[PDB]
């Protein structure tokens, strides 16, 4: 069983947090808020960095670039947006869709941006130009998550249609359907890529094999009913699911046994983010409106 | 707010 015991609380943001990501070179933790603001901390010292703006409204998901030199975020404004993390200023203005952007990420060699919008597609952005490279139909209800996996071959979507797509990146076209119809709040790749980890609104995460599209293991005991939460694969120490709850609690299992093995308390509403950190046993948790605070916390193993 | 933010 992990240990993890709170080290910092990170405050500033003045609306509901929605994302927070750690940096691949370990170093920076990456904050998005319905307040219209991107915050940059210190991951080792929960130090506050700096604020990048420039959004007209608030920001559901924000994510790196490989180099961790670059933020992509998505905005109700419409528009995803690429920042030089160094300088703040925003590079490009990603525009095409016609309603909230909502999830957002890198691929590996991040020359692509992935994103999912309430519009229900999903979109292929080129990041050197800012293009919209292609547009996919992916879903009949707004798109929770997107995620590249491995190699950025495959993108791994989810919606509120209760749907799990996996799309071949190169053609667009979809490769696999998961059905087995509660609405999907969040989906990601294991980081081996052969797994795939889908947030149900029925209080449910399930792992899935993507190749042979069978439920593997199923994780509860969490409250998730409402929010699109972000669960993560913890593989720094011990094999764990981490996710946040509507109990304002962050859940951690036992990945083989689907037990849970922590719960940390500390945040006063919805816990709707959590973030790995990519070589240290550290978690990154957020909550909503009522707490605006990010919380780091660290364990033995 | 923000989409998350707002949720169902």
């Amino acid at each position: 069983k992990p240990n993890y015991a709170l080290k910092f609380t990170l405050a500033g943001h003045t609306k509901a947090v929605s994302s927070v990501k750690f940096s691949p070179n370990g170093e920076w933790l990456a904050s998005s808020s319905a307040d219209k603001l991107i915050k940059i901390w210190g991951a080792y010292d929960g130090k506050f960095e700096k604020t990048i703006s420039g959004h007209k409204l608030g920001i559901s998901d924000v994510a790196w670039s490989s180099d961790s030199n670059l933020l992509v975020s998505a905005s109700d404004d419409k528009t995803l947006k690429i920042w030089d993390v160094s300088s703040g200023k925003c590079l490009k203005t990603l525009k095409g869709h016609s309603n909230y952007v909502f999830c957002c990420n890198f691929n590996p060699q991040s020359n692509l941006i992935v994103s999912g919008s309430f519009d229900e597609s999903v979109r292929i952005w080129d990041v050197k130009t800012g293009k919209c490279l292609k547009t996919l139909p992916a879903h009949s209800d707004p798109v929770s998550a997107v995620h590249f996996n491995r190699d950025g071959s495959l993108i791994v979507s989810s919606s509120y249609d209760g749907l799990c797509r996996i799309w071949d990146t190169a053609s667009g076209q979809c490769l696999k359907t998961l059905i087995d119809n509660p609405p999907v709040s969040f989906v990601k790749f294991s980081p081996n890529g052969k797994y795939i980890l889908a947030a149900t609104l029925d209080n449910t995460l399930k792992l899935w094999d993507y190749s042979k599209g069978k439920c593997l293991k199923t994780y509860t005991g969490h409250k998730n009913e409402k929010y699109c939460i972000f669960a993560n694969f913890s593989v720094t120490g011990g094999k764990w699911i981490v996710s946040g709850s509507e109990d304002n609690l962050v859940y951690i299992w036992n990945l083989q046994t689907k037990e849970i093995v922590q719960k940390l308390q500390g945040h006063t509403d919805v816990v709707i983010s959590t973030a790995c950190h990519p070589t240290e046993n550290i978690i990154a948790s957020a909550a909503l409106e009522n707490d605006k605070t990010i919380k780091l916390w660290k364990s033995d193993c | 707010g923000c989409a998350r933010s707002e949720g169902f």
